[PDB]
Order: C-alpha cells, then structure tokens, then sequence
C-alpha cells in the first residue's frame, strides 16, 4: 500500500489500444467483450451502480467526480420522457490522445459501455458526440456499431435482456468548448456550441429536453468490465479515494512521446523513466511539466521528483489532474511564449456567451505576448494575476478557469523571468 | 529703483526705514511668465493591482 506505479498486462483495460490485434468483432470478441452482458443486463440497474460506487471511479474527463454518484442523478423513474447516454469524445484538449486511440483499436469497449450504462440508468438510445477532423475513427466506430446491429447485441433484443437500445454516432464541427457537458448537447440540438448555467442540471432535463448523463469515452469504456470484474478488483489499483487504472498520454521534450495506460496515484517520475524514456538531455535539462493537457498549471521540477499523479496530491501541488495529457519543457523553451499559445488557444476557442472569457481572455492574450516581447513592467503581473480571479468562478463554463490556472501557475513559479524580460526590454 | 540716490536717502528719512531694499514696484525678482512644461505626480489608487473601490 505504498510506492505502487507500476502493473501487468492482466490488468490491462485497454489490451489493444496499439491496433496490433485486431479492432473488429473478430478479434474484440477474443480479448473478452461481450461475454456475460446479458447477464450484467439482467441482473438490475442497482448492482452496475454498486460496482461503481464501489470501484471509486472518478470521471476519466476533465473534472474528477466520482460516478454512481453522478449516474445515479437519473436512476429515478420516466416522467413520461426517453432518457439518453451522452458521450463525450470531442477531445479537443492539447495532449489528449487517449479517446482517439480507443475510438480506433476498441470500439466495441465503448459500445459496452454505453450499453451497460444504459442499463444502470434508462436510456432509450445513446449518441456519441465525436470530433470532427476524426472522420476516420467515426469511421471506425460506425462499422463497430453496424456489426454490433447485426450480430444482435444492440437494438430491439439488446443481447436478449428484453431491454431495446440505440447507439447513434453525431459529429461535431471543430470546436473545442462543445465538449463541456452542456455545450454537447446544445451542439447536438443543432445550436451554437455555448453551455448552459447548471442549474438546471443535465440529468433533469437536458438533450431534447429530456435527461442526459455527459461521460468520457474511457469513463463507459471501462464501466461493463468493471461490472464483469467487480469494483474491489478496480479499487485494488490507486489509493482509497484515487482508483483505478488511466491513460496517459505523454507529449513534448521527451525521446519516446507515447500513449499509455497505467496505475493511478504512479509517481510522474517513473511514468516519464520507465515509459516515454527520459526527457530531452536528461534530468539535468527538465524545466516544467503540466500533467493535465492545457488547464492546468506548471511544476518548477521541485515537486516533480516526488509527487503522485492523483487528483488529491496534483490539488496539494497547487495543480489539478484532468486528462492526465503529461506535457514537459527542457529549458530550451520560451515558457511565457508557450503560456501565451495556450492563451490564444483558448482565445480562439472561447464560445463569447459569457463576459469574463470573452473579455479577459483576449486580456490575458494581448499581456502575455506584450510579456514574451517584454513591453510591459512588473506592476502589470499582480494585474494579470486580478483579471486571473476575476475570471475564475465568475463565468458560466470552466474554460475560463482553464485559461486563467495556467497564468497562475506561471506567475507563481517563474516571475523572475518575467521580471528578467522586462529589465531587457527596459535596458534596450 | 530710479531715484537719484539723494531723494532715495530723503524718503528712507522721512519715512524712516530703508525702502529701496522692499519696494512695492516690481523689475526682475518675480517669476518669468513663460515658463518650462511640467509633468504633475499622480496620487494613490493608481496602484494598478490592489485597488478595489470597495475597500476605500
Ligand atoms: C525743481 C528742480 C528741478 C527738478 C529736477 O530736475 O530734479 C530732478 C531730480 C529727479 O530725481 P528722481 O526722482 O530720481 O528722477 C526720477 C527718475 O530719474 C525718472 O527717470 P525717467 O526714466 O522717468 O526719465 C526722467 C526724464 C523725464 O523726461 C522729461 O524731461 C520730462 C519732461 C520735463 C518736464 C516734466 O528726465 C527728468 O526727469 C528731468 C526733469 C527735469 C525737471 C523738469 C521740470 C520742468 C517742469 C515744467 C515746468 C513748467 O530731482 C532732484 O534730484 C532734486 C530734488 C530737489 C527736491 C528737494
Ligand atoms: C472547455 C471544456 C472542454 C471539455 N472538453 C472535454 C473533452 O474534450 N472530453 C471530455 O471527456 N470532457 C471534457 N470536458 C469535461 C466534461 O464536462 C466531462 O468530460 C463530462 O462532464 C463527463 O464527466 P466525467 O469525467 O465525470 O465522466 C470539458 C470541459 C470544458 C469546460
Ligand atoms: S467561459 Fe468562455 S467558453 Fe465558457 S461559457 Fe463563458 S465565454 Fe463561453
């Protein structure tokens, strides 16, 4: 119960997600996909959400919320309304790869998933929000769901069960906000891609009206083989409170970026050695990691060494796990310069309903490029950090909170730097 | 400034106090009236970070 990072591949969740076996029925069906879900069917809505409960799975999205506890919003009764499953696969956050690599190499995971989730709560049918530039993986996924129809595991007699469902495929457009839970289904609603305030909430009246469960593609993909497998044997893996497996996805300054499944609550350390071997030059040459994709903020290296890659422990390092897309710096980098690319990223794909982000973003932009040119004075930082927490919990949405934690992180472990380019720009 | 030297010494008699050292007239003691540009200060809650008009 201590120093655990590392597993096998008994345990591996997500054995083919290097398509080196196969991603079709034949060859799915062989790695242990639909075997007994008939029975995890006809066994009850309670016991899938006590295996979740019991797994102490967290969202594998952005926000780490414990399911069972969310699923379980709308295990309540039809109010004479269909119900839906939501998933989330607009994966339109840097370093993100994992929902690509399993929409291809697995996609029969995810019909499960979507299926055994169904069940746990009602759900008249399913739709998959996708990306857009994943054309090919809609592809992919399309023919999962043809040969899933007429194999006689999704429809009328959804693997017997006398339980009829639907699992359709919608496409986004190119835009990374409609993956919040609520911009998705206004996007699927044939709308603009802008949240919704929350209240109300998306299990009470959501997509069409009716009620919804938004949900990451990895969150269902692992939910029927937790059922098949039982909570304790996926609570095994992480600590008490931060459970189970997860893909991590590793990018930038670092001979081998790859994408990789592995124990929860690993030390980054190990994750960058042992995986992904060690970062450009070395040890000696690290300069900053961001271990969630872009919303979230830095690490000086002194808490790199001997930190857990959790949701608890990241929160105690003044930084938060998301989906866990690990990004890593080598001293050879601009670092406002790439602070201000995640601004701009965030600039350009800030949906303009709500003011703090379509204001102070733009703010937070013009000051940061000012910054990497050096054309401002230290007085101006307490400032950006202010516009920082103005925008924080004032905005609809948490992509204002997105764009303002990496300015935070910056600020609060690399000013002398800022300090330093702006006493050059001074001087010259 | 022009009185001779001798009814300068018959008015600082008469009246009884040297004058021609405080006279009421004024020559080149006084300010030039054109004069530099300044540049004026700029007072507190200029601070740019800090200042909220709740808290004064
Ligand atoms: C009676 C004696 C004559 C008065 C006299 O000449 O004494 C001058 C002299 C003037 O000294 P001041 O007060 O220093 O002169 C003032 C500035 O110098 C004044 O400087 P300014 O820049 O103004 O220019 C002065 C200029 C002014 O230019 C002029 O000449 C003005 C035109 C003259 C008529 C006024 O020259 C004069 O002041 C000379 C005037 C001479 C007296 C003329 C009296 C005639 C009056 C008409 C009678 C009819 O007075 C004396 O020293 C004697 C005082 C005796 C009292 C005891
Ligand atoms: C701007 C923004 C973008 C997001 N993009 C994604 C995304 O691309 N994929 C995803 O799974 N969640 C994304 N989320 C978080 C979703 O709300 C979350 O995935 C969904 O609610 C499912 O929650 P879960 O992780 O508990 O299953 C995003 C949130 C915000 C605010
Ligand atoms: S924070 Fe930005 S993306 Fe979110 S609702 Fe407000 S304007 Fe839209």
């Amino acid at each position: 119960k201590t120093s655990f990072g590392s597993l096998k591949d008994e345990d591996r969740i997500f054995t083919n997600l290097y398509g080196r076996h196969d991603w079709r029925l034949k060859g799915a069906l062989r790695r242990g996909d639909w075997y007994k879900t008939k029975e995890i069917l006809l066994k009850g809505p309670d016991w899938i959400l006590g295996e979740m409960k019991t797994s102490g799975l967290r969202g594998r999205g952005g926000a780490g919320f414990p399911t069972g506890l969310k699923w379980s919003f709308m295990n309540k009764p039809s109010d004479g309304r269909p119900k839906y499953l939501v998933v989330n696969a607009d994966e339109g956050e840097p370093g993100t790869c994992k929902d690509r690599e399993i929409m291809r190499h697995d996609p029969h995971k995810l019909v499960e998933g979507c299926l055994v989730g169904g069940r746990a709560m009602g759900a008249r049918a399913a739709y998959i929000y996708i990306r857009g530039e994943f054309y090919n993986e809609a592809s992919n996924l399309q023919v999962a769901i043809r040969e899933a129809y007429e194999a006689g595991l999704i429809g009328k007699n959804a693997c017997g069960s006398d339980y009829d469902f639907d699992v359709f495929v919608v496409r986004g457009a190119g835009a990374y906000i409609c993956g919040e839970e609520t911009a998705l289904i206004e996007s699927i609603e044939g709308k603009q891609g802008k949240p919704r305030l929350k209240p109300p909430f998306p299990a009470d009246v959501g997509v069409f009206g009716c009620p919804t469960t938004v949900a990451n593609v990895e969150t269902v993909a692992v939910s029927p083989t937790i059922c098949r497998r039982g909570g304790t044997w996926f609570a095994g893996f992480g600590r008490e409170r931060n459970s189970g497996t997860k893909l991590f996805n590793i990018s930038g300054h670092v001979n081998h970026p790859c994408t990789v499944e592995e124990e929860m609550s690993v030390p980054l350390k190990e994750l960058i050695e042992k995986h992904a071997g060690g970062v450009t030059g070395g040890w000696d040459n690290l300069l900053a990691v961001i271990p969630g994709g872009s919303s979230t903020p830095l690490i000086p290296k002194s808490v790199c060494e001997t930190v857990l890659m959790d949701f608890d422990a990241l929160v105690q390092a003044q930084t938060g796990l998301g989906t866990a897309a690990v990004i890593v710096m080598d001293r050879s980098t601009d670092i406002v310069k790439a602070i201000a690319r995640l601004i701009e990223f965030y600039k350009h794909e800030s949906c303009g309903q709500c003011t703090p982000c379509r204001e102070g973003v733009d703010w937070m932009n013009k000051v940061m490029a000012r910054f990497v040119k050096g054309d401002a004075r230290p007085a101006e930082i307490d400032s950006l950090w202010e516009i920082s927490k103005q925008i924080e919990g004032h905005t609809i949405c948490a992509l204002g909170d997105g764009a303002a934690w990496p300015v935070q992180g910056l600020i609060r472990h690399f000013r002398p730097e800022l300090e330093d380019r702006m006493q050059r720009f001074a001087q010259q | 400034a022009s009185a001779t030297r001798v009814i300068q010494k018959l008015r600082n008699w008469a009246s009884g106090q040297d004058l021609q050292a405080k006279l009421q007239l004024r020559y080149q003691e006084i300010a030039k009236r054109t004069q530099p540009p300044p540049k004026l200060p700029v007072g507190p809650s200029h601070k740019l970070s800090n200042n909220y008009y709740c808290t004064r």
